[PDB]
């Protein structure tokens, strides 16, 4: 991008998440987070990092909103508690009205050109939505669904995600865009999710398939201490054979490591995570 | 003139969900509120789980300082396993947690707290913003803030690749579990560790430490301002061998001008004005209790209230530092005689009231992260590579066990109690609870809503300083609510 180009807006939004899903988009080496911001999107919205507060924030949104109604992009991390009415999660105030996430979703999503449910939490309900949670904690496509609203969702999850993947997500629906427009572009982009809502050039590969240990896991070969790195890891409880996700050759942080050749992997980018991963640290 | 009453909700450049409400009398604020407003409920979630989950599941409190809650979690686990963490693993897990420390604070400093006095660029996420800011910089100190903005993304980056060396990935490592650490370094690993660790150094020490003064020589009111309880806790962090008893920041209280011992036994957590059952008000954590009550009347917040016997204590960098009175960094020793006319050598030398300020609050982070490189240099000469990090234990029917720990924004405990080789209960006392609670059941505020009696509101229609005191907490109300 350049200073001067092109850059959708885009409102960040909250629910019941740890900002870990910001932090690893932080982490991105290319592009830079610095050449997302400036670049790339204009990020109008974001509780973490905006200079504004308060209920200026808030109308800063609605502005921007309704300058560009059906044109923003709406990123949600973390899930929706829909019990008590809303207030396992208030987002702000504005007008002595306090702004459950329930009603900013109702009342940004249908607006949003499509709505990207970033995190498990988002795409799935993730931690918040596991056994002996007791908010209602939602994910984002089955309470829109659940709503009547019919934007388009997109989900790139991970707990956190790669940041490849959020931005890859991005530059993915961005090119589509720029070939076929904002409804044939999110048609294309559609395409190319499988059934749980994730992008394929990310989320279309399995972990146990493509892992450098795979001989090891059929030749029985197991390590049965976190720190023997020659064995198999299956034993101590990796979760790779249920696992989409490219991890394996994309790596984390730079490509400094990866949960795999650390320890194991937990199966964060699955809808099931983290019950149906769990016990983390046995098969 | 007359009150004003001002609500904040979002409070933004923190981390999670708050909402502040403070009531103005004659250009001061007089009374304060602080709503925590999102809550998930890890301490019930957690609850019929294999003990050793709760060191992947805590992590998703806060995605800012997860190694924090890994390392209370693994602690807590080992003592109710009795698993003896082999020296090396020690090490390694301290090198794991101190990147992390490095990432955090200047994550806080520049890209959370920085837009408090510096003006960023033309473009969102920094504008638009209050029409009268408060904005002090000369031209060429502001860009020297926005430079350093930019180059501390990189820098941050550069410190959560440090964290995944030996956690795997970050947020949310994968390297420490009950026992020890996962993987042990390799002296290839080791050099790429201390490379990345030179250049987050040469930015701490030319660019970091003295940006801080050099702003806060420009803000010299903010050290007058925001002094609240001046009472601080540090429940020791970092052990620096094997025996429990030695750690880089010692544990220790500090009340109403006064050093006293830390006992764990005198934490209790309030709920009058949280939305939790009255029934679970003023439990040690041992016997804590998690039973949420949202529409219960009277109360303002998802944040139970600790008090430490009674007291309303504040944690963080400035607790630690003060608690611990360590030297000054020589850059902060020569910029306190240039820029502020103080001569100090350490740090209870700049005084109570100057320290336990706004702006002191951050000169602490920026002398605690310097401190960090220390600890850091010393624990990359005591590793050794090849030497084994973990041992394998058994998951016990029956135990209990505490992990004391200090996150970046200060004291960190989890208590385990397992029974049928589940997790029976699991409570988290974490650090922004500390800072950022309601009142308690006698109507004594929290830490920061007392440190916002007497911030200056001159302009009610730009009450900038309101948020400023906030952000010198440096928040993190996903922590404080769990
Ligand atoms: S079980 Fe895990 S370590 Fe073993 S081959 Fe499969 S993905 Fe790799
Ligand atoms: S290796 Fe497994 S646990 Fe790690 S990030 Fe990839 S999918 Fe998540
Ligand atoms: N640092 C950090 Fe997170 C908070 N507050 C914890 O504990
Ligand atoms: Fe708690
Ligand atoms: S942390
Ligand atoms: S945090």
């Amino acid at each position: 991008g350049t200073l001067t180009g092109e850059r959708p807006p885009v409102f960040w939004l909250q629910g019941q998440g740890c900002t870990g899903c910001s932090v690893t988009l932080l982490n991105s080496v290319h592009p830079s987070i610095a050449d997302v911001l400036l670049k790339v999107i204009s990020l109008e919205f974001h509780p973490t990092v905006m200079a504004w507060e308060g209920e200026h924030a808030i109308e800063h949104m609605r502005k921007v909103a309704e300058k560009f109604k059906g044109k923003f992009f709406l990123v949600i991390e973390g899930s929706v508690p829909v019990e008590a009415d809303g207030k396992y999660c208030i987002i702000g105030e504005a007008n002595h009205h306090e702004i459950s996430m329930v009603d900013a979703l109702k009342e940004f999503g249908p607006n949003a050109a499509a709505v990207l449910a970033v995190g498990t939490c988002a795409a799935y309900g993730g931690i918040p939505a596991a056994e002996g949670s007791e908010t209602g904690a939602t994910a984002v496509s089955k309470f829109l669904g659940d709503n009547g609203i019919k934007t388009p969702v997109v989900n790139i999850p991970g707990c956190p995600p790669h940041p490849d993947w959020i931005v890859g997500t991005v530059v993915l629906a961005l090119d589509a865009i720029k070939k076929n427009g904002l409804e044939g572009g999110l048609a294309e982009v559609v395409k190319v999710l499988d059934s749980d809502g994730r992008p394929t050039p990310f989320f279309g590969r399995n972990i146990h398939e493509n892992c450098p240990y795979l001989d090891k896991y059929d030749e029985g070969v197991m390590s049965a201490t976190f720190t023997d790195k020659v064995g198999c890891r299956y034993d101590l409880g990796c979760k790779g054979p249920m696992t989409m996700a490219d991890c394996f050759e994309r790596k984390w942080n730079g490509g400094v490591n990866w949960c795999v050749q650390n320890a194991v992997c937990i199966g964060c980018v699955e809808p099931d995570f983290p019950d149906g991963k769990s016990p983390f640290y046995q098969a | 003139t007359g009150r004003t009453t001002i609500a904040i909700d979002p409070v933004t450049r923190i981390e999670g969900h708050l909402k502040a409400e403070v009531v103005v009398e004659n250009g001061k604020v007089v009374d304060a509120r602080l709503s925590g407003g999102m809550y998930r409920g890890f301490e019930t979630i957690l609850r019929g789980r294999d003990p050793r989950d709760a060191s992947q599941i805590v992590q998703r409190i806060c995605g800012v300082c997860p190694t924090a809650h890994s390392t209370a979690s693994v602690l807590a686990l080992d003592e109710a396993f009795g698993a003896k963490v082999p020296n090396n693993g020690r090490i390694t897990r301290n090198l794991i947690f101190g990147a992390n420390y490095l990432q955090s604070h200047i994550l806080h400093f520049y890209h959370l707290s920085a837009q408090d006095f510096v003006q960023g660029p033309d473009t969102a996420p920094f504008v638009p913003r209050f029409p009268k800011s408060d904005l002090r910089l000369s031209k060429e100190l502001n860009k020297a803030g926005v430079d350093q903005y930019i180059e501390a993304l990189e820098v941050r980056r550069i410190c959560h690749e440090m964290v995944a060396l030996f956690g795997g990935r970050m947020p949310h490592v994968q390297g420490q579990v009950v026992g020890g650490a996962t993987e042990i370094p390799t002296k290839e690993k080791l050099v790429e560790y201390a490379a990345r660790f030179k250049k987050v150094r040469d930015f701490v020490e030319q660019k970091y430490v003295p940006v801080v003064y050099t702003i806060g020589s420009k803000y010299k009111d903010m050290f007058k301002v925001g002094q609240g309880f001046k009472a601080a806790l540090c429940v020791g962090a970092f052990p620096l061998d094997n025996s429990g008893k030695k750690h880089l920041f010692m544990p220790g209280v500090y009340a109403k001008g006064k050093d006293m011992p830390f006992d764990p036994s005198k934490i209790k957590e309030y709920v009058k004005y949280s939305w939790f059952a009255e029934e679970t008000t003023g439990l040690n954590y041992k016997e804590g209790k998690t039973i949420p009550a949202p529409d219960k009347a009277g109360a303002y917040s998802f944040v139970k209230a600790p008090r430490y016997d009674g007291l309303s204590l504040e944690v963080g960098p400035l607790a630690r530092m003060w608690v611990n009175n360590p030297e000054l960094s020589p850059v902060g020793k020569k910029l306190l005689k240039d820029l502020f006319g103080i001569s100090a050598k350490k740090f209870r030398d700049l005084g109570e009231e100057a320290a336990f300020s706004l702006m002191g609050r951050h000169v602490a982070r920026a002398e605690e992260t310097y401190y960090m490189l220390g600890a850091i240099e010393g624990w990359l000469k005591e590793i050794k590579a090849g030497e084994d990090t973990v041992v394998m234990p058994a998951v016990p029917a029956s135990a209990e066990g505490t992990g004391f720990t200090e996150a970046p924004r200060g004291s960190l405990l989890h208590y385990v109690k397992v029974k049928d080789s589940k997790i029976d209960n699991y409570q988290i006392v974490s650090a922004s609870l500390w800072n950022c609670n309601p009142r308690d059941d006698m109507g004594q505020r929290g830490a920061v809503e007392e440190a916002l009696i007497g911030i200056p509101v001159d302009d009610i229609q730009n009450p900038v300083n309101v948020a400023r005191l906030i952000r010198a907490f440096d928040p993190c109300l996903g922590c404080a609510v769990h």
